[PDB]
This record gives structure tokens, sequence and C-alpha cells, in this order.
RNA sequence: GGUUGCGGCCAUAUCUACCAGAAAGCACCGUUUCCCGUCCGAUCAACUGUAGUUAAGCUGGUAAGAGCCUGACCGAGUAGUGUAGUGGGUGACCAUACGCGAAACUCAGGUGCUGCAAUCU
RNA sequence: GAGAACAGAAAUCUCCAGUAGAACAAAAGGGUAAAAGCCCCCUUGAUUUUGAUUUUCAGUGUGAAUACAAACCAUGAAAGU
RNA sequence: AAGCUCGUAUCAGUUUUAUGAGGUAAAGCGAAUGAUUAGAGGUUCCGGGGUCGAAAUGACCUUGACCUAUUCUCAAACUUUAAAUAUGUAAGAAGUCCUUGUUACUUAAUUGAACGUGGACAUUUGAAUGAAGAGCUUUUAGUGGGCCAUUUUUGGUAAGC
């Protein structure tokens, strides 16, 4: 009958990446994690100890604990009509710092900048992001560019 | 269905103005099968507002019909008249979001001439009624307002 | 290669090349992983290795740390520095190993401040001992032997360099059983012997034993010991004074140099052969189709 | 005991090949796919005409085999057995099951029953190469073969030289150049890629400019 | 060129393939001992054969590898038995060469019926200086073609010193 | 710029075949008293740096080279796909509308970058 | 692949090539090359205390597992494990 | 059902932007595994026949196996590549930055780590659209045979299966 063990269904997902088998490069270990850091989770098939269950593959939580060889990561998983909290004990080989926030951080340090560069000049702040705006008018020229007239084309068979 | 709520279109034939950006353009894309839209002229923004225009005031929905009703609520942002309203809309002003949310969804009747087509629920481009029908939106709305 | 050997499109295609320093047969990553990684809750704390390596007769001691950009030398010391301190010959032997490590320990443990506190055993009677933590004071400078690809044999000289660092002040955790004069069949070291190596007693006794058994060889090698009139007996004072010299002033003198870096870059690029341009190669082909196909 | 082909016409299943998972399956009823003068050089047989599917369906091993014979027979008695080269372009790799028959519908997974090729729209079933001076004879061969097949297929004269991928003038340009050279029944082309040395080894008759 | 791509013998490996363990073997071993000075190594069968009368891991044969002048004294000594003629086979494509002799008595060595008479395989493997590249622990590399040992190079090597003949075609 | 020790990214670093390498280094290389390991001082250990060598290692350069990396309105807006219709067709299937959009192919261009420390005509 | 007396398709000896095409009790799938495979050396962490966590879930139990804390040990020159 | 604590607060079966995860569709097979049509060129002291032979580790045909570069065709339990739709996190006052206390943890180290005291910048304070508000607590009914349509889809020749 059925089978639903711990790593069931995980054939290609804990698989190793073409031409990227073997030792993990050492930088994975020189990385340093602190509480509150946002990490992404992705299992390394080659490292069997301290492995995220498949449900947490592709997921992004927050460090809540730092240990000799691991970080504890809290993920909110939603079961029923609701979320519950899960703490995960993960080895550093299955975690990486998330760029999911670099944009923000980039944007804040920049936003504090042009706020000073403004304020202490005589304002004209204007630092919220706006959506792609429609195109303004424009005049397209012809000099060196007269329109070439195209028609549809007859059926044919190449074979 | 969610999107039709977010654009405040939750009853057939009702209409609302939408400022165009990538982030609303995609909203429109999601609901082409259920709507008819296009670029409204001055004429038709004007008569939408004069005839069938109502404000949201402690909810309620209050006929315009006097300019003090506007200044009372929109006046904070400039805008102290019914033509001031219209002007904020058509020019997509700096304060379009409040100007436009203030307006209760318009409640049009069915077109008078009719729909012009035997089946509504294909795209305009295929001889139906739905989707961006561009500046032909006015002919329609005017027959519904 | 032979024709039934050599390789395919497919073989080469799917080939996974190893890390460069494995293809080079220089880095054992399985050990580096374990030498370098730190307790994740000791955060940005470096984990310094004492790297000892033996070239065909130069001895290298660098105290190294790790960075994902690349490693980092805190200090370094080469046994070829030993002429500065009174060691002119036998620079790859066991006592050159001890001495160099002594230099490396002093040198850094100086420039770190722990110079005056934490001297190590000034004596040296080859008693077994790590440098203990001084009562209410800075903990000592802790360090881990990166042997590299050395084989651990009980007697090897890599562990001699270890002795000199752990004799000089460094904290470098270690057991006795690979020092010469450890007994195989009784868990017990003879410091008689280990003191002998530290001061070069095996090379000395070899010299005195070659004096009156065979002067053919005694001159072939041990040549320089003639030319400078160092006969056996004095080989201790040689290294004994070397020890003092080192402790007295270890602060690393670099070379006088002559010729700028720019200059070394001159005469070397004279021998650095240069890549070709496609234009150029295009014409080496056209030329070839003119030649080998143009029917002589 | 063979069920009517009507029962397996449509491509209702996912490919059931013969495999370690399958294992006990009947041999294909069609077993040769190249008849006529296959040995013949590329130059010998310029004209190419195809039998091409107009349906997404399945063709039986038996209807390939039987059709194969129909075309081959006509082709050879009217125009000669060395006078052409027929190539069946379609191998029946998909196994068909059957619930032979106590039990009822309870546990109903069939045994293999026979084989079929899965065919696309515009998918070539038969390909044939001759001398232009044989067109009619061959097209008749394919025309009669149709009658052996479920679903619309339609004969098409190729623009290509034989079983080659180049069209007639383009094949000629390349050849009446120098860059082509006979192989078995197919052909090799000089590429500007790779060693220069053993590229002139091969193709000596290039590297003049002309002839 | 040639400065010190000499052709030194890498090592000599004598092999006695007995079909069996026990007494007969331990005597074949004695032969390689007193002949090599070194103390010889035993080899276990890799699988059972039953028509060779051998079981997996039986101890089926002994052999010994000898290097340095010692090897020359023996190569020479069997080369004698083999009357200084070998064959164009005999030499491997990778350089080395070997031969056998029935009866070990033909190279010094008395008889004594406590030992018997044994056959012996001689296998000479050749190389040049800088061999250690392939064999050492760190920076393990591979010798360049301009330095690898070939067949021709070894036959002519062999043909010169010893002054022995090669034969066949 | 060379080189060495320790490295990071881990083929533009690999592979096949040739040729070139000053100076230093590295290397090969000599030895068997001592610690130490072997059937074998080949490996591994020690001693010399003396007796020898660029031959190999190493580094670089050549090749309409194999591989690999990058690019492109090359293929292709193709295959596939979300959404729509009381669209076509007996069916199998297939067009159209508002969107998203490959892979192979083909052509061009490349063939390690770089961190710390010591050293070098 | 090419080499060596008896010796053959298969015995034991040597060299070359070799991305794993082997092996790791067992089903299969992941994983692994100075190893996770093969040879050897030393051993009992297959131990002691009581919590947290993941899968299955009601976020009960059981099974199995993960990362720590407090011990006592093992091995290794050591980082460690 | 009863409410309770609050109120523009916080809220979202939606979009946008930024950053992940995935091996389906397609594709591929002169790329690995596995299948499969055809020739062409090689290689034998080495599967067998066979003419010459006293034999040959002989020569010559021959058919096989292998190898080379090619050729037609395929995969739910094959694959380098790799969509669309779905899917994790983030878009600030619980924020950013400065000065420098606490400890038995941790560092070679007043080094770090965690928690802080003091100070500097207000709503264009950090995308969109919406919000008849948001949050929270108790208790209890009925139900626990389901069926149908488009699309995906398994078994079956098929079914109003
Ligand atoms: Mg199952
Ligand atoms: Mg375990
Ligand atoms: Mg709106
Ligand atoms: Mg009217
Ligand atoms: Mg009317
Ligand atoms: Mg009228
Ligand atoms: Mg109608
Ligand atoms: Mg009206
Ligand atoms: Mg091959
Ligand atoms: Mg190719
Ligand atoms: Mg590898
Ligand atoms: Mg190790
Ligand atoms: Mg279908
Ligand atoms: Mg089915
Ligand atoms: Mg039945
Ligand atoms: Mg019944
Ligand atoms: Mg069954
Ligand atoms: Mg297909
Ligand atoms: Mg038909
Ligand atoms: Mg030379
Ligand atoms: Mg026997
Ligand atoms: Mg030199
Ligand atoms: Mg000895
Ligand atoms: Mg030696
Ligand atoms: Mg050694
Ligand atoms: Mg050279
Ligand atoms: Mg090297
Ligand atoms: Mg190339
Ligand atoms: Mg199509
Ligand atoms: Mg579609
Ligand atoms: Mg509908
Ligand atoms: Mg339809
Ligand atoms: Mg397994
Ligand atoms: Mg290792
Ligand atoms: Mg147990
Ligand atoms: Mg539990
Ligand atoms: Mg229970
Ligand atoms: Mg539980
Ligand atoms: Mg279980
Ligand atoms: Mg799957
Ligand atoms: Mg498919
Ligand atoms: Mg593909
Ligand atoms: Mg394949
Ligand atoms: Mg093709
Ligand atoms: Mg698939
Ligand atoms: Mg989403
Ligand atoms: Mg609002
Ligand atoms: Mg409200
Ligand atoms: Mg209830
Ligand atoms: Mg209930
Ligand atoms: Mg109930
Ligand atoms: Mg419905």
């Amino acid at each position: 009958g059925k089978s639903h063990g711990y790593r069931s269904r995980t054939r290609y997902m804990f698989q190793r990446d073409f031409r990227k088998h073997g030792a993990v490069h050492l930088s994975t270990y020189l990385k340093v994690y602190k509480v509150g850091d946002i990490v992404d989770i992705k299992a390394n098939g080659s490292i069997q100890k301290g492995m995220p269950h498949k449900f947490y593959q592709g997921k992004t939580g927050v460090v809540y604990n730092v240990t000799k060889s691991s970080v504890g990561v809290i993920i909110n998983k939603m079961v029923g009509n609701r979320y519950l909290e899960k703490r995960l004990n993960l080895r550093v080989e299955h975690i990486k710092h998330s760029k999911c926030r670099q944009e923000f951080l980039e944007r804040v340090k920049a936003n504090a900048a042009k706020r000073a560069e403004a304020k202490a000049q005589g304002v004209a702040v204007q630092l919220k992001r706006q959506p792609a705006q429609p195109r303004e008018s424009r005049i397209v020229s012809t000099e060196g560019n007269v329109p070439q007239t195209l028609a549809p084309v007859p059926y044919e068979t190449f074979i | 269905r969610k999107v039709l709520q977010l654009l405040r279109l939750t009853r057939i034939n009702s209409g609302t103005f939408v400022k165009v950006t990538k982030a609303t353009l995609e909203l429109l894309k999601l609901i082409e099968p259920y709507v008819a839209y296009g670029y409204p002229s001055y004429s038709t923004i004007r008569q939408l507002v004069y005839k069938r225009g109502f404000g949201k005031i402690n909810k309620q929905r209050v006929p315009l019909s006097d300019n003090a009703i506007i200044e009372a609520n929109l006046g904070k942002y400039g805008i102290l008249s019914i033509d001031d309203l219209i002007h904020e809309i058509i020019t997509v002003g700096p304060h379009f979001k409040q100007a436009n949310n203030f307006l209760w969804p318009f409640k049009l009747s069915n077109p008078s001439g009719g729909w012009g087509v035997p089946r509504k629920f294909k795209h305009f481009i295929q001889g139906g009624s739905f989707g961006n029908r561009e500046e032909f939106i006015n002919k329609l709305v005017k027959s519904m307002n | 290669a032979f024709q039934k050997d050599a390789k395919s499109s497919a073989y080469s295609s799917r080939f996974q090349t190893p890390f460069r320093r494995r293809r080079e047969g220089k880095t054992d990553y399985y050990q580096r992983k374990r030498l370098v990684t730190q307790h994740k809750a000791k955060y940005n704390t470096p984990k310094y290795r004492l790297v000892v390596r033996f070239t065909n007769k130069d001895i290298i001691c660098q105290i190294i740390s790790s960075t994902i950009t690349g490693d980092v030398v805190l200090a370094a010391a080469y046994s070829h520095e030993l002429p500065r301190y009174g060691i002119t010959h036998g620079l790859t032997n066991w006592a050159a190993a001890y001495a160099t490590g002594l230099l490396i320990a002093r040198r850094t443990l100086q420039k770190l401040g722990l110079d005056e506190t934490y001297k190590g055993v000034e004596e040296v009677e080859g008693e077994y001992e790590l440098t203990e933590a001084v009562e209410d004071g800075p903990r000592p400078f802790k360090v881990f032997l990166d042997i590299g690809l050395q084989r651990t044999t009980t007697g090897a000289r890599v562990f001699g360099a270890l002795k000199g660092a752990s004799d000089g002040g460094l904290y470098v955790p270690h057991s006795e059983n690979r020092f010469p004069g450890w007994d195989f069949e009784t868990e017990e070291i003879d410091p008689e012997l280990l003191r002998s190596y530290i001061f070069g007693g095996h090379v000395s006794q070899y010299m005195e034993e070659l004096a009156d058994d065979d002067e053919e060889r005694f001159s072939e090698l041990f040549k320089g010991y003639l030319a400078d009139d160092i006969d056996a007996d004095s080989l201790e004072d040689i290294y004994t004074s070397a020890h003092e010299a080192i402790r007295a002033d270890p602060a690393f003198k670099p070379t006088e140099k002559k010729f700028t870096k720019e200059q070394y870059a001159a005469e070397s690029k004279k021998y650095r052969q240069t890549k070709l341009s496609k234009e150029e190669r295009a014409a080496r082909v056209a030329a070839k189709i003119a030649a080998l196909a143009g029917q002589q | 005991a063979r069920r009517p082909a009507r029962c397996y016409r449509y491509q209702k299943n996912k490919p059931y090949p013969k495999s370690r998972y399958n294992r006990a399956v009947p041999d294909s009823k069609i077993r040769i796919y190249d008849l006529g003068k296959k040995k013949a050089t590329v130059d010998e047989f310029p004209l190419c005409v195809h039998l091409v599917s107009n349906e997404l369906e399945q063709l039986s091993s038996e209807a390939l085999e039987a059709a194969r014979i129909c075309a081959n027979k006509y082709m050879t008695t009217v125009s000669g057995r060395d006078a052409f080269h027929l190539r069946v372009r379609v191998h029946p790799f998909h196994v068909l099951r059957i619930n032979k028959m106590q039990q009822g519908m309870r546990g109903a997974w069939g045994k293999p029953h026979g084989l079929a090729a899965r065919v696309d729209i515009g998918q070539i079933i038969f390909s044939v190469r001759t001398k232009d001076s044989n067109k009619d004879v061959v097209v008749e061969g394919l025309r009669r073969a149709r009658y052996k097949f479920p679903g619309q297929q339609k004969i098409i004269l190729s623009k290509k030289w034989g079983f080659t991928n180049l069209d007639r003038p383009e094949y000629l340009k390349k050849r009446e150049a120098g860059e082509v050279k006979d192989d078995g029944a197919f052909v090799k082309f000089l590429s500007k890629k790779g060693s220069l040395e053993n590229n002139i080894r091969e193709f000596p008759e290039y590297f003049a400019a002309q002839a | 060129q040639n400065p010190m791509r000499d052709l030194k013998i890498e090592k000599l490996v004598l092999n006695i393939s007995v079909g069996e363990s026990g007494d007969r073997l331990t005597r074949a071993s004695k032969v390689l001992e007193q002949l090599s000075g070194q103390t010889p190594v035993q080899s276990k069968a890799r699988y059972t054969v039953r028509t060779f009368g051998i079981r997996r891991n039986e101890k089926i044969a002994v052999h010994v590898t000898v290097r340095g002048p010692k090897a020359e004294e023996i190569l020479e000594r069997g080369l004698k038995v083999k009357e200084y003629q070998l064959r164009d086979r005999n030499f491997s494509a990778t350089g080395n060469f070997g031969f056998g002799i029935d009866e070990h008595i033909d190279l010094g060595i008395k008889y004594d019926p406590s030992i018997g008479i044994f056959g012996m395989d001689f296998y000479v493997v050749m190389n040049r200086p800088g061999a250690r590249v392939t064999r050492r622990k760190r920076c393990k590399g591979t010798v360049g073609n301009s330095h690898k040992t070939t067949k021709e190079d070894t036959v002519s090597w062999f043909k010169q010193k010893y002054d022995a003949d090669v034969l066949d075609k």
C-alpha cells in the first residue's frame, strides 16, 4: 500500500546539481549567522545530518538560535485555516543569507542619503517607489528610416 | 473575483475610474472577460459626475448637487467644487487617489441603444463587448449614463 | 596516448574537475574543512593555523587565518632566516625545525603584546609541556598545527617545529607520541633523546661517528662543517645561542631588495610569451590552406 | 483474437514502452523499415516523396507491416526492386494492453496485447527516394498504402534531395563545390570546425576553389 | 635530447604461481627468500575455480620485488638461462619486459630434494629518473611523453648493455 | 610581470599533441648513523645541500584541435502554456482573442580570474 | 589494453588508461574519490541525566529523526569527530 | 449565539517591485542510462566456418562480435537544458545611524554575543488597489452516503462506468 516516509518524493530535489557533486566549498562554512538574520533553506543531499524536511525546501525563515554547527530557523507553516510556528534545527550547509532584503537595505541607506541631500538644501524630497508609468509623447523621425511595407505570406511546405 | 472587488466593481454595470500603471494594468488584464473599459473623454467624465456622481461620507453615499459637500471632504487637498473634482480625475492629479476613491462607484443603467453585438462575452476585437475598447468607451457609457 | 585510449566528446563533456588545489595535489580539503571552521557561536573569531611545510630544504612557518576572500598571514618565519641568528648550515634538520618554530612563536607573540608575559620554557630539557594560562591575565595565543600532507610518523620533524612553538610561548595543543624518544612499547617518553634532537644531537653524533670510520663520505657531505671549522661538539652551543639570539630580537628583518618591483617586472616580461589575435590566427590558417592544400 | 484497431486509435494513454517494468511483450509485427536499394548513394536518388500524418493517432505494428508490404510490392513490380528506396519512418514503441477474461472489474490491469507507433500531425510515416523519372510510380505506392491506415494521411513531394536535409539547389551548390562526400547510403559534409590538418586529409577534392 | 633520462631498472619482480597452498607453496616461498635476501609476499586466490583446484583466499602463490644492484645480479643471472635471447613480444608497450624459466636451479642454487624444482616468472619494470613524480604523496603528477618509457627505447636499451638478441619480427 | 607557502571562486582552470622558459624558487636529485615504515629506504622517516639536472614536474605559448564559458531581432515570437467564446470539426483534433514564453539549432567571441605573506634580474 | 615458465576463456606477477562505468547487509532512490568504497591501528558515544525540535498530527500518542545543555569516555599530533 | 478590548487602526483568496525554491509541459538522444532502422570505414597471436597448406603467433576470403565517424526512431517509473500556471520571504518608528554600560557565555584581548542607558531624522515614514473597521474569548447545532461541468488526469475496448 502507500508509502510516506521522511524523504519520500524527494528524488530530484535533494539531488546534487549537474557537475556539482563532492566536497562543499569552504565558503559555506566561513559564513557567519546571527539571530534575526533572514535565511533561505535548501537541502544539500550530500549532508545527511541536520537536514530540513522537504516541506521546508525553498522556504525563507528567520534565525532564532545559534549553535556549534547550526542555526535554528523559525518558519511559519500554515496548517488548517491558520499558521503555526515551526522551529527548525539546520546545519549551515542547508542555509544561506537571503538577498530578499538587500534591496530594502540598499533603498534605506540611499533614502536617508537623498533625504539629507534634499532637506539641508531646501527640500523636494520625493522618495517612494512608483510603478512603471505609461509612455510620454514622442516624435519618431523618418530620415534614414522610411517605413518598409510588409504583407502576410503564402502557404508553403519545406520538407 | 478578488480584483473585481478591489476595483469596487461588485455589481453589474457599475463603473469606477482607474489610473493606469504597470501595477493596475495587470489588474485590468485579470478581468478583461468581465468588463468593458477605455479612455474616457472630458465630455463623459463631466456628465458621469454631474448626473450620477456621489461621495463617500461616513460611508452613506451622498449626492453631489452642492459644492460645499465636496469642499467639506475633498477640500483638504485643494478641490472645492464639482468641476474641481472632474479636473483632478481627468488630469490624473497629484491627489487622484483620494479624489477618485471619494467618488462612489457609478451606477449605470443598461445601454440604451443596446450593446451593438449579439454576444457580449467575447472581446471587443472579436465582435464582443469586453476588454479595452479604447475611445469607443464613451459612446457606450454615454448610452448607459 | 595510444589510439584505443584517449577520450571522447562525452567523457570530457561530463567531466567534473576537482578543486584546483586538489588537481595540484596541494590541498587536503577534508582536513582544511575541519582545521578552519569555527563554532557558529564564536561568530567572527578567527581560528589560526600554525602551518608548517618543508620544501626541498627550506622550512616555512606561517600563522594563518581564513577569509572567504582568501587566507591571511599573521606572521611568517622561514628557516632560511636562521643565518641571522647564528645557524648557517643544516637548515632542514630537526633542530632547524625547532628553531624556526621558536622564531615564529616569539615573533608574533611579540607583535601581539603577549611578549613579556608568556615566555615559555626558557630552559629546554625536553620535558613534556604546553604553556599554561597565567593566573588572572590574558589567555595565551592558541594555535593549531596545519601539518598539510605530512605523514604523521613518530619522529617526523613537522612535530619539531611544533615543539619550538610550544616551547616559545604559543598554546598549541599536542600529545607526546610523535616526538623522537617516545617509546613504542611503553607509554612513556625519554626526554634524554628529545632534548638531543632539539639541540642536534643526532647530527652531531653522526659527525663524530663519521670522523673515524669513513672520511670519504664525511667530506662529501659535512663539507661546509669543515670549511667553517665547526667540528661536532660545538653543535649544541651553536643552536643554544641561536635560541637566545632569537628570543633576544625576533622582530623580522625583510631583505634589502635591490631593483624595484617594477624592475623585476621588466626582465621577467622579457620571457613572458604573448597570446595571439584572431586576425593573426586567421592568417595562420589561410596561410596553411595556401600551403598544405595548394598542392606544394 | 486481435481486437479491432478501432479500440486503440486514439492516444489515450502515456507511452508504455517495453522495459524492465513491462517485460513480457509481443514482437513488433513490422520488423524491416528499409527496403529497396538502400545501399544506393545520395546522388543516385534525388527525388523524395513522403507519406505524412494529418492526425494525432496511433498506428499498429500490423498496419505498419501490412502497409509496408503494399507499397513495397507495387513499387517493385512496376518500377523494379532496385528502383527506389523505401524507409519506414516510424517505430511502434508503445505497448497496448488488454483485460483478457470469476473476477469482474476488480483489479483490471491488462497484459500487453500488441504494439503501436504514436504519430503526430505533420509526422512522416513513410519516406521514399528515387529518380524524378519515377515520381508517379512511387506516389502510387504511397497512395495504395494509405488504404492500410486509419486516419487521414497525405502524400507530399519534398523540396529536399533524397533523404538529405538540403534542398536540391543547395545540395548541388555544396557538392558541385567540393564539400560533400559519399558514405554508406548517406553522406558527409566538410565543416570549417576542427583540426585543419585532418580536415584536408578528408575531402581532398575541396581546397582548390572549384571542381 | 639526453642528460639524465637514463634508463635505470625500476625493480625486478619474481613470481612463482603455484596452483595450491600448504607445504608445496611454503617451499616455493623458501626459494624466493634465499634468492632475494628479502622475505617474500604471498598471494591469495581471487576466486574459486575447481578445475584449478583453488578456493577464494587460499594462498595460491608467492612473489617478491627486488630493486637496486640486487636486481641486476639476478636479471643477469636468469638472462643467462635465457641465453640472452628474448622476443619482440616480451616487451610491453609501456616499456617493461619479462620472461620465465622452468627450474630455478639454473641460477646458482643447488638442488636438495627437500625443496624440489620450481618455475619462476621474471618481470623487469623500467623507468627514468624523476619517476617519483607519479609515485610520491604531494603534487602527484604524470611524466611527459618526452620522458615516458617506450617499447623501442627499452629494446635498444636491452640490445645494447648485456649484448643480448631480441629476435622474431 | 616570475615564483613559493596558505588560499577564494572551482574547466575561460579540464583534455589531446607539440614547442619555449632568463633569474630566483620549486623540483628532480645524493645518503642510511640516528627517530621511523616497508616483501622492496619506490612510497613513508631521517641526514646532506654537499656530488648532479632542466629531462620530467611546474609555468607559458601553438592548434579552421576535443571540452568548457559568454553573447546574439541565429533559430523563434516557434514548441509549450494562463485566460475567453452557444468559435470550426462526426471525431481526432484545430483556428482565433488578451497575455507569458522555451530547448535544440546556427553564428560570433573567449580559454582562469583574484586574496594574504615571503622572495627574484 | 599491452606484457611474464607450466597457465588454457578463467589462477598469480607488472605497467598504462580509467568521473566512478564499482562498492557501501537488504527494496529502490538519493549521496560519496587523499571518501561514505578497500587494508590496517586503537576502541565501546550501541553509554549516563532530563528537556526542546522535525515528519506523520488533533499540531494527541507511537515510531523514526534533528540541534543543543549537564556528565563520563573513545580516538587523533591536532583542529575535531 | 453571546459578546469583550480597541479603533483608523490594523486588515487582504489582488497587482507591482526585489530576492528565492521547483524538474511538470516542451525539448533532447550525431549528451549519460535504456531502447531502436540502416549502411560505410576500421581492428585481431583472440567465436566459428573455408581454399592453400607438414605447420605457423601463416597468407587469403568469410560471417560474426567489438571500435570509428555517420544514419531513421522512442521513455510514467531516462536526461544536460528547461517553461507557463501555481509557490517562500521582503517593501521601516518592533525602522536606520552615533556615543558606550551589564555577564558566570565567548575572545589572544573590554575581543565578541546578547540585553540595554544617552543622542540625531516624522509622515512621499518609503510600491499599488481596496478596507460597511480591526483584534480577541467562550460555548453550542447540524454534518461527517455526496453528485455534476470546463480543464489536468489513473484504471477499463467502453459506459449515463
Ligand atoms: Mg507508492
Ligand atoms: Mg546517523
Ligand atoms: Mg482604482
Ligand atoms: Mg439613444
Ligand atoms: Mg428601444
Ligand atoms: Mg434610436
Ligand atoms: Mg444569439
Ligand atoms: Mg439613460
Ligand atoms: Mg575509448
Ligand atoms: Mg561531436
Ligand atoms: Mg570529484
Ligand atoms: Mg588527515
Ligand atoms: Mg489528452
Ligand atoms: Mg487510460
Ligand atoms: Mg473482464
Ligand atoms: Mg461475482
Ligand atoms: Mg498484479
Ligand atoms: Mg514527442
Ligand atoms: Mg488512410
Ligand atoms: Mg638535461
Ligand atoms: Mg594445483
Ligand atoms: Mg636555475
Ligand atoms: Mg635499518
Ligand atoms: Mg631515495
Ligand atoms: Mg621523507
Ligand atoms: Mg624542457
Ligand atoms: Mg609543484
Ligand atoms: Mg574549441
Ligand atoms: Mg500549434
Ligand atoms: Mg493553451
Ligand atoms: Mg462561460
Ligand atoms: Mg470548445
Ligand atoms: Mg542504495
Ligand atoms: Mg582526505
Ligand atoms: Mg541500541
Ligand atoms: Mg514529538
Ligand atoms: Mg492518544
Ligand atoms: Mg511527537
Ligand atoms: Mg515507520
Ligand atoms: Mg516528479
Ligand atoms: Mg515529454
Ligand atoms: Mg533539450
Ligand atoms: Mg540515448
Ligand atoms: Mg540531423
Ligand atoms: Mg520527464
Ligand atoms: Mg504571490
Ligand atoms: Mg481606502
Ligand atoms: Mg469603516
Ligand atoms: Mg461546533
Ligand atoms: Mg461538533
Ligand atoms: Mg461530530
Ligand atoms: Mg459550471
